[PDB]
């Protein structure tokens, strides 16, 4: 099929920017494309067709144009409200092929994860499961690592409406045992907003 | 007014099998190109298959080539998606879409497939080999942070209260299957009660845990 | 075949 | 904006034209004006002309052909056309008589089609086909055979594809019971120089048993899907060969079609009714 690649991945963007989004196929394709932007949660909507049309109700400040196989999709002004992942996919051949996503982001001052590191409680330790939590917490942008010192999941939350901040949280999930055997836990943050990576550990 | 309603949405175990209404309102199924899309977890947009009943076409995406099958019924002027051998990565939100063949300047455009411009409001179709639970709460004790972690609950939605800052950490997909989040809240030390009260209404257990 | 252009 | 550019293996002639469907408002035919590009050695002496046809195949029964010539001469889309082109855009004026056979053909060429046919020679080449088509602008049947049957429809028009209705009322007074009840759609396509054609039948197995009344709606719905294997079946007009609908109901000298609804019992007595099948005006 059809690898509609979409570029960038993801990028940074705030109020009056003209973000170009760039939509590139494998095999030639014939003003046949629309770039569809799902807030999370909702369903898509119909911004492009004919790769340079502008369905009925969608904003002017959106546009598409063709230079050629690589499909531009530009966004004058970036309003606070158009903040969404923007999807390319074109109709000519079958099957469909869709892109992945242009997650539209929100920009602020680069700021620093206040981290915490969470052992496992009384109860949580006579269920069996000990869930070592590291809680980045309001950590921006949501670039980052976590390493474990001692199987991890991320429970990242979406980008938080109080400052645009991403409450990340890699937990670590064993059994009795496995939390038992070691003595201290260590997580390691490396984020861009901070002078050094701050290891959070505690005492089992 | 053109509208569509998706609905046959339930959970259903891996490798059983589910049925999916379309039910388009203001044109036919004969007079347009019916999709039905979906939208794994956290993810884009993959278009399942297409339907034109006035020319009898189908086309399926490669991954439901035979485990979906889509058909429509012009006296109802309904569109089924019938699911079989639905799996784990099947699991996902699934709209359905219609694109008005009209317009070509007289007719039917045969060879456009445009883009669907009308789409539904979306049905969860969930695939899990695991059965109800209860929510496991434990507490999270240490400005001083401090949370509960409920573990291994199954189905959404988990309501998670604390008597500002509190924030729900999306429910993460366990190896096992089931839901497991945490919720955490920052106060300073100075005063170091909390109750951590734990809320799952598909299997009304509601559990309070104390952090303080 | 019937080509394309603009105007 | 749009415009469709036509050319030969030289590609020294070109055909530019606005439109390729030609709505007929039954009054004026939409009128086909197109320009012609061209250069000077490639046709120095021999003159420019163009050709409008109604081809009628199955025999080539062209009913009427009409010669303009491009070059020497003898509309603002013909000027913004010319425009961009200079002194060898040459425009040509065809007006299709009103009473011509719409664009029809059957799928196995045949039936009817018209044509734009740009050529450059000394004394009276570029194919470009087009066609003629029509916009969309209450039944009720009675037999007493007893057996009193009377149909209705709700309406008379009905574009392809959309649904029709049919309203059965079977009051039975006699012995004779009723085995089965079939609401049908003929389509009558009569080649002029009329054969029935099955192509939808709602059955349902409702018997009215002696002394009983029957009142309920059908509906029923004909698609090029199952039609796919009829020969003789009037498709419209196929340009390059796309994919096409059903013949539409002409409104009156080719091939001429009509659609009915014939609401048969098995006992038998029945009815039958006319709708139109055209589509409707974008």
């Amino acid at each position: 099929d059809i690898q509609m690649t979409q570029s960038p991945s993801s990028l940074s963007a705030s109020v009056g920017d003209r973000v170009t989004i760039t939509c590139r196929a494998s095999q030639s394709v014939s003003s046949a494309v629309a770039w569809y932007q799902q807030k999370p949660g909702k369903a898509p909507k119909l911004l492009i067709y004919s790769a340079s049309s502008l369905y009925s109700g969608v904003p002017s400040r959106f546009s598409g144009s063709r230079s050629g196989t690589d499909f531009t999709l530009t966004i004058s002004s970036l309003q606070p409200e158009d903040f969404a992942t923007y999807y390319c996919q074109q109709s000519y051949y079958y099957p469909i092929t869709f892109g992945q996503g242009t997650k539209v982001e929100i920009k602020r001052t680069v700021a620093a994860p206040s981290v915490f590191i969470f052992p496992p409680s009384d109860s949580q330790l006579k269920s069996g499961t000990a869930s070592v939590v590291c809680l980045l917490n309001n950590f921006y942008p949501r670039e980052a690592k976590v390493q474990w010192k001692v199987n991890s999941q991320e429970s990242v939350t979406e980008q938080d409406s109080k400052d645009s901040t991403y409450s990340l949280s890699s937990t670590l999930t064993l059994s009795k045992a496995d939390y038992e055997k070691h003595k201290v836990y260590a997580c390691e943050v490396t984020h861009q907003g901070l002078s050094s990576p701050v290891t959070k550990s505690f005492n089992r | 007014e053109v509208q569509l309603v998706e609905s046959g949405g339930g959970l259903v175990q891996p490798g059983g099998s589910l049925r999916l209404s379309c039910a388009a309102s203001g044109f036919n199924v004969s007079s347009s190109y019916i999709h039905w899309v979906r939208q794994a977890p956290g993810k884009g947009l993959e278009w399942v298959a297409s339907i034109s009943s006035y020319y009898g076409y189908t086309y399926y995406a490669d991954s439901v080539k035979g485990r979906f099958t889509i058909s429509a019924d012009t006296s109802k002027n309904t569109a089924y998606l019938q699911m079989n051998s639905l799996r784990a990565e099947d699991t996902a939100v699934y709209y359905c879409a219609r694109k008005s063949m009209y317009h070509r300047g007289w007719g039917w455009l045969s060879w456009v497939y445009g883009a669907m411009d009308y789409w539904g409001q979306g049905t969860l179709v969930t695939v899990s080999s695991a059965s109800t639970k209860g929510p496991s709460v434990f507490p999270l004790a240490p400005t001083a942070a401090l949370g509960c972690l409920v573990k291994d609950y199954f189905p959404e939605p988990v309501t998670v209260s604390w008597n500002s800052g509190v924030h729900t950490f999306p429910a993460v997909l366990q190896s096992s299957g089931l839901y497991s989040l945490s919720s955490v809240v920052t106060v300073p030390s100075s005063s170091l009660t909390y109750i951590c009260n734990v809320n799952h209404k598909p299997s009304n257990t509601k559990v309070d845990k104390k952090v303080e | 075949e019937t080509e394309y252009s603009a105007l | 904006t749009r415009v469709f550019k036509k050319s030969s293996p030289n590609c020294k002639l070109t055909v530019y034209l606005g439109k390729r469907d030609f709505v007929d408002h039954l009054d004026k035919v939409d009128p086909v004006d197109g320009v012609v590009l061209v250069d000077p050695d490639y046709l120095k002496d021999r003159k420019v002309f163009v050709t409008l046809t109604c081809a009628f195949r199955y025999f080539r029964k062209d009913l009427f052909i009409a010669n303009y010539q491009a070059f020497p001469p003898t509309t603002r889309l013909q000027e913004r056309l010319l425009r961009k082109l200079g002194q060898h855009a040459h425009p040509f004026f065809f007006t299709i008589p009103q009473n011509l056979p719409c664009s029809v053909t059957l799928q196995p060429a045949c039936g009817v089609d018209f044509e734009i046919r740009a050529f450059c020679a000394k004394s009276l080449s570029v194919r470009l086909v087009i066609r003629k088509v029509q916009f969309a602008p209450q039944p009720s049947a009675e037999t007493t055979r007893s057996l009193h049957l009377e149909a209705s429809l709700d309406k008379e028009l009905y574009y392809h594809g959309e649904p029709l209705n049919v309203n059965v009322h079977v009051t039975n007074n006699s012995t004779k019971t009723v085995k089965k009840i079939k609401v049908s759609v003929r389509q009558y396509a009569d080649i002029c120089l009329q054969y029935k054609c099955p192509v939808a039948q709602v059955e349902q197995d409702d018997q009215v048993s002696p002394s009983s009344t029957f009142c309920k709606v059908y509906t029923i719905t004909p698609l090029l899907s199952n039609n796919r294997e009829k020969r003789g079946l009037a498709l419209d007009g196929k340009l390059k060969h796309e994919d096409t609908n059903l013949a539409s109901s002409t409104i009156v000298l080719g091939i001429l079609v009509s659609y009915r609804v014939k609401v048969k019992l098995v006992v038998d007595v029945s009815v039958e009714l006319p709708f139109v099948l055209m589509h409707p005006k974008p």
